[PDB]
């Protein structure tokens, strides 16, 4: 029910150890979202899925197929 | 070196203009929605500084991390990759950049949405993608490629035939390693290199210090201390004196918010440039003459700095 | 060509579905409408303010009072309404500079993405740019950026050069790759393996210098034609 | 590199180009075929 963020004291938001994309920003890496029983949860935001590229001095990856993507700007 | 964001501010214009005086607050209501539109403008600036930062650093969809074995064909990225020795894993060069760059009146500073550690995880991801996969992580999935073969693609991209790399690879690696060494000497010795970021710190500090000092000004009232007017005078005359302080303090805020809106447009122009150098210099290989440093451009590495980004072109 | 046409036609279908389902997708244009509307509503609501006069309504001052006092009351409304306008016009000048910076970008995306094909990474959408189509929108432009995305990776062993008869061979365009036992040269952005030959490679120097050079035969298409 | 039929292309003749120079161009097929 109470959570000291670096942005200030946050009250009524449930602190969570899991991490998600930033739904509502709060500051200093904290975000909050309404989730399931429902509550406003608050969490340290995820920056993206973590990945290790399969690098070595003699391995290459080459695309065997493609997709045409139409994107709107 | 490029500015990307500036210190986010929130100003309680009721506490700036009046502060605890309910007599002044009831006069300030007669000026209408000036106080909500000042807060709206500073909030638009403040939310934009998080967008400016997101547009520059969040160009990578997945947080790439480098392999445990650093078999990059003689190129030594250790000064620009994350340092495990540190509590927050900035690179060695990012720590040089973070060392070179250095109230009650309703004025406050809001924190950035991304911590300096999250900015460093993005420069780590951009750099680990760039080293392990060339431009490919910008176009789609990161495709591994050996770094000597990636640099042979970078050489073909400048019209130098790729055998000129493989037949000189130890020389090219030693020149790159030496050139990264000269960056550490430059950033250790010469603080004036970061002046473009330090000026963004100085301008925003000077603007708040000027906004504070303008509370001491009378604007033609009998005193600038609002409790002098309310202790010495009575409402039929005190309101005439307080309207001079309200008018001058409201004009002092409109001056600050106007120059912060103009300064935010200058920072956004720099953040859109830095986001374009991230896409074209880091995620690609720009043909654009002098866009990614003076010379035929091979590749660029992003490093974080306070309120900015630093490209090692 | 049939696969590429079907992927393009499918991707254009997803644009109609995205726009039809997701009215928030045009948020850049709707925010520019909302900001200019909120600026006018703020400018109009500021006529209801007293600014220290006896009334916000100028005809109260002109009906109730006479010039020796009425000009003192009106000059407060003039001072506040003129400050209300100078604030609006200043924020419209700054917002007009933001829209001009966006219109210069849109004019540059017209020239480089529509009238051309752009080598500039992520300038004309994510992936390698093929072409873009302009569509009009209220107070804006929409670009439908068609891009090639490389989409089904396979890992291969690779080499910078191939040793033949002492000479080091490098690919003219593409890379050497192996399926595990045989060596091929392929273009970089799509796996299309070909036999390594004196035609699709060039020599420079010998097997001593290159780090990680690998031994494989290089086929010479003149040889079986000339000797047999 | 040696000037050859592999690293050069023909167009037209000696009359048109301002500043053209006489030099032998090696054809790699010729000695290979004559061997």
């Amino acid at each position: 029910n109470v959570f000291q963020t670096r942005a200030g004291c946050l009250i009524g938001a449930e602190h969570v150890n899991n991490s998600y994309e930033c739904d509502i920003p709060i500051g200093a890496g904290i975000c909050a979202s309404y989730q399931t029983s429902q509550s406003i949860i608050a969490y340290t935001m995820s920056l993206g899925a973590e990945n290790s590229v399969a690098y070595s001095n003699n391995s290459i990856a080459i695309p065997t197929n493609f997709t045409i993507s139409v994107t709107t700007e | 070196i490029l500015p990307v964001s500036m210190t986010k501010t929130s100003v309680d214009c009721t506490m700036y203009i009046c502060g605890d005086s309910t007599e002044c607050s009831n006069l300030l209501l007669q000026y209408g929605s000036f106080c909500t539109q000042l807060n709206r403008a500073l909030t638009g600036i403040a939310v934009e500084q998080d967008k400016n930062t997101q547009e520059v650093f969040a160009q990578v969809k997945q947080i790439y991390k480098t392999p445990p074995i650093k078999d990059f064909g003689g190129f030594n990225f250790s000064q620009i990759l994350p340092d495990p020795s540190k509590p927050s894993k900035r690179s060695f060069i990012e720590d040089l950049l973070f060392n070179k760059v250095t109230k009650f009146n309703g004025l406050t500073v809001l924190p950035p949405l991304l911590t300096d550690e999250m900015i460093a995880q993005y420069t780590s991801a951009l750099l680990a993608g760039t080293i392990t996969s060339g431009w490919t992580f910008g176009a789609g999935a990161a495709l591994q490629i050996p770094f000597a073969m990636q640099m042979a693609y970078r050489f073909n991209g400048i019209g130098v035939t790729q055998n000129v790399l493989y037949e000189n690879q130890k020389l090219i690696a030693n020149q790159f390693n030496s050139a990264i060494g000269k960056i550490q000497d430059s950033l250790s010795s010469t603080a004036s290199a970061l002046g473009k970021l330090q000026d963004v710190v100085n301008q925003n500090a000077q603007a708040l210090n000027t906004l504070v000092k303008q509370l001491s000004s009378n604007f033609g009232a009998i005193s600038s201390v609002l409790n002098d007017i309310l202790s010495r005078l009575c409402p039929p005359e005190a309101e005439v004196q307080i309207d001079r302080l309200i008018t001058g303090r409201l004009q002092s805020l409109q001056t600050y918010v106007t120059q912060q809106l103009i300064r935010a447009a200058e920072i956004r122009a720099s953040a859109n440039l830095a986001a374009t150098k991230m896409s074209e210099c880091v995620l690609g290989q720009s043909k654009r003459v002098d866009f990614c440093g003076k010379g035929y451009h091979l590749m660029s590495f992003p490093q974080s700095a306070p309120h900015g980004v630093v490209f090692l072109h | 060509q049939k696969l590429i046409a079907n992927q393009f036609n499918s991707a254009i279908g997803k644009i109609q579905d995205s726009l039809s389902s997701t009215a928030s997708a045009l948020g850049k244009l709707q925010d520019v409408v909302n900001q200019n509307a909120q600026a006018l509503n703020t400018l109009v609501k500021q006529l209801s303010s007293n600014f220290g006069a006896i009334s916000s309504v100028l005809n109260d001052i002109l009906s109730r009072l006479c010039p020796p006092e009425a000009e003192v009351q009106i000059d407060r409304l003039i001072t506040g309404r003129l400050q209300s306008l100078q604030t609006y016009v200043t924020q419209q000048l700054i917002r007009a500079a933001e829209i001009r910076a966006s219109a210069n970008l849109a004019a540059t995306k017209m020239s480089e993405c529509v009238l051309g094909q752009s080598k500039r990474v992520d300038f004309c959408g994510k992936g390698y740019h093929l072409m873009s189509f302009p569509q009009s929108a209220p107070h804006g432009v929409v670009f439908l950026h068609v891009t090639y995305v490389p989409a089904q990776e396979k890992n291969f062993t690779t080499a910078p050069a191939i040793c033949h008869d002492g000479k080091a061979h490098f690919p003219r365009e593409g890379v050497f790759v192996s399926n595990g036992t045989h060596w091929f040269v392929t273009q970089r952005n799509f796996y299309e393996p070909q036999i390594i030959t004196t035609d699709n490679t060039f020599v420079s120097g010998n097997c001593d210098v290159v780090i990680g050079i690998v031994n494989n035969t290089v086929y010479d298409p003149l040889q079986p034609e000339l000797d047999s």
